[PDB]
DNA sequence: TATCTGACACGTGCCTGGAGACTAGGGAGTAATCCCCTTGGCGGTTAAAACGCGGGGGACAGCGCGTACGTGCGTTTAAGCGGTGCTAGAGCTGTCTACGACCAATTGAGCGGCCTCGGCACC
DNA sequence: GGTGCCGAGGCCGCTCAATTGGTCGTAGACAGCTCTAGCACCGCTTAAACGCACGTACGCGCTGTCCCCCGCGTTTTAACCGCCAAGGGGATTACTCCCTAGTCTCCAGGCACGTGTCAGATA
């Protein structure tokens, strides 16, 4: 009956320093 | 006499019911939530003290845990968590 | 006489899981001596802390307390 | 009335009122701090037990193994970032592809 | 073809979740590890979920330095892992210093 | 004699333990950095103690990243460094995450 | 384009007392990301302790305990 | 106006002792004052935690002892708990 | 006469019992806790003074300077054990072959 | 008139299986 | 070698912190008992660890090159000393009203011990 | 396809703690004032960053040469399940002893403020 609202995104690679956009 | 052990299984099977009325729980399943929620608290509590007494005082409110939680969980995380923790305070202070 | 436990099947299941595709001769030995200094360094902390509360039996809170210590915490064994 | 029905939450006030007094932590305890606890606690186990649900869900299984569990902390950055140095019992590893 | 059933055996030891060291030699190890470092005049004994969560931590920590070192030995334009290859990562890895 | 320059320079740079970067386009960089971090009607103000410690610690941690990254360079038998030796020495230290 | 002030030899010096002998065209742009990134943590654990204090002014105290919360002592400035 | 304790008259004193003719300054004397103070958290909140893990509630010589052995490495724990039992059987004689 | 005097110690007894009875550490303190603590602290400070001492004199110098810290710190192995995640200020780095 | 007691040795290799011997 | 500069080292004042004595009350050490678990061995049994041998995919050394890199000099820009002025903000101090700890009663709350029931591999 | 094994999941009591109400010591929010380092600007000059030209040197691709993990086949030592059995010891409960927080009173100890003074930079 409750659902999570919050953005979810795959784990990025840090040292490659990507960018969410 | 055998003590009563304290933890958190009935919390956790009541919000699991909550959200998946189907979905069940193994018992080490329950332990691992039940060790990281008290990893948390711990975390938590620690950050807390640790922080009010750099400012040479003797009271824990709810700036310090607020704070705390800043400190502790990523932006994103702690952006819905303040939300609710400031939600949960009105409630209990609307009554 | 007892490092000879981890022979080279168990190895390779590991190296395996790991995502290794080649294993050359040389890599054993030195598995089996970072294993034995990893065990030396977290027995010596669970004995510690079993002897401190005056007992002769090691169990699993001490274990996932110098675990904890150490830097590496562990879940599901309880504490 | 517990204060946990006042509040609206389900995990408990009072126990975490009194490990707090009891937990060598301050002196002094204030009143809208285990509140604010045990809501950003509810929280984060909701939102774990959610996603662990989620990915039981996806694999057409009913019971939720330490697998399962694995699958959705590693899965998220944000979990990731949080549980960082931790290890899951009998967890496993994430696959190459 | 080799590399087929190579890829092959990964894929299956990748979704098991399982230990995959025996448990007698394991603790046949660590009895004479904890007798090493106690005095002559006492023995210390071992229960079972500690032996079991040790080995747990002993087998992450292998299966994340097996993984860190062949990374290293892959980023060298070859498949097969050296010494070397775990050295410099231990090394770098900063833990035990 | 280009290795001849190259290690007195790297003598004389190891002897030495000064500072090695301007002190005003460091400020002008933190304080640009420290601009977006809060709201736009007020701002914050800063001291020359915490900006020389920032910058201290800013340099050291740079200098251990560029030590890393010459080990790894030197693993593959080669002397010029690159970027993919740094992006491996980041993904191995595994902090940030 | 602050950014900018980190000039070309600094990082040559900073790579010549690391001990590199030969340096790439493409270093001075990672350098100068991951610089960037470890400066917006550390500001922005600053800038945390310094607003829950409802202060305006930032101390050296502040990084002090910034640097030390991530596993960064630092000693000379506070402690 | 408010004054402040630090740990400099004993480290002179120390140092003095040590060596008879030797300056320092105030960099080196403020580092060493955060190294002394970082180990004594660092061996209280120790202390603490293993006192807390037994359900004690007392802080006495041996949860100290045990601390130092759990946080100082082989030969200077092995030092460091000798000259603390020889610190407290010289107290204790009274 | 002062506690300090009576064990034999040039730290302070009673400034560290009241640091450790006001640090919210335990309900009660014992008796034999502050002058270990003394003792420990001062025989840890008796040392690295005499290394900083040493490593001056080997220069001939007449005052310590942070660098005389840091080499004294480096060129140990367990001082270096003991800080492997602490920086000293306006040390550098120590030089290699 | 304070000397130091305990043995010094200079840093050993880890990552070489180094031994204190 | 004569002269100016700055940080290190030694002398006062004293007040807030350190030292000494009586009380009592809860906390840690000492005995005593029981039953869960552990160490040690035996019968078996097949799953899995050990060892010999072929050949092929993979690791390593040598050679040619050409494209990026460090050296060298004319030249322009922004670092830094140093004044000058402005000021918002750090820091110390007096009031007291509201928030928090303590004590007696108690009742509805959460856990240990039955009993049931479905999922799954089995013969 | 019928059935026994086993792990979740719902009752039945039952006991130790969260609630409630009243009292009193206390603490930091607020308002007030004072003094300082951060901020911005100015003048200027010399250390240091910049762009352009070029010899060079080594990372890379290609070739060839060894060569030692790896799979296949045969033989075997110990891993484990079930069963046996004694006892060292952790958990639990009483019990008498004493360590220290509290309070009060009295007094020495190190920090802030003067006052030199010689190594080092300058001429």
């Amino acid at each position: 009956l409750r659902k999570s609202t919050r953005v979810k995104v795959a784990p990025l690679q840090y040292w490659r320093n990507e960018k969410i956009v | 006499s055998k003590a009563r052990k304290e933890t958190y299984s009935s919390y956790i099977y009541k919000v699991l019911k909550q959200t998946h009325p189907d979905t069940g729980i193994s018992q080490k399943s329950m332990s691992i939530l039940n060790s990281f929620v008290n990893d948390i608290f711990e975390r938590i509590a620690t950050e807390a003290s640790k922080l009010a007494a750099y400012n040479k005082k003797s009271t824990i409110s709810a700036r310090e845990i607020q704070t705390a939680v800043r400190l502790i969980l990523p932006g994103e995380l702690a952006k819905h968590a303040v939300s609710e923790g400031t939600r949960a305070v009105t409630k209990y202070s609307s009554s | 006489d007892n490092i000879q436990g981890i022979t080279k099947p168990a190895i390779r299941r590991l190296a395996r899981r790991g995502g290794v595709k080649r294993i050359s001769g040389l890599i054993y030995e030195e598995v089996r001596a970072v294993l034995k200094s990893f065990l030396e360094s977290v027995i010596r902390d669970s004995v510690t802390y079993t002897e401190h509360a005056k007992r002769k039996t090691v169990t699993s809170l001490d274990v996932v307390y110098a675990l904890k210590r150490q830097g590496r915490t562990l879940y599901g064994f309880g504490g | 009335q517990s204060r946990s029905a006042k509040a609206g939450l389900t995990f408990p006030v009072g126990r975490v009122h009194r490990l707090l007094r009891r937990g060598n932590y301050a002196q002094r305890i204030g009143s809208g701090a285990p509140v604010y606890l045990t809501a950003v606690l509810e929280y984060l186990a909701a939102e774990i037990l959610e996603l662990a649900g989620n990915a039981a869900r996806d694999n057409k299984k009913t019971r939720i193994i330490p697998r399962h569990l694995q699958l959705a902390i590693r899965n998220d950055d944000e979990l990731n970032k949080l549980l960082g140095n931790v290890t899951i019992a009998q967890g496993g590893v994430l696959p190459n592809i | 073809t080799p590399s087929e059933l190579a890829l092959y055996e990964i894929r299956k030891y990748q979704r098991s979740t399982d230990l995959l060291i025996s448990k007698i030699p394991f603790a046949r190890l660590v009895k004479e590890v904890t007798d090493e470092f106690t005095t002559k005049d006492q023995d210390l004994r071992w229960q079972s979920m500690a032996i079991m969560a040790l080995q747990e931590a002993s087998e992450a920590y292998l299966v994340g330095l097996l993984e860190h070192t062949n990374l290293l030995a892959l980023h060298a334009k070859r498949i097969t892992i050296m010494k070397k290859d775990m050295q410099l990562a231990r090394r770098i890895r900063g833990q035990f210093i």
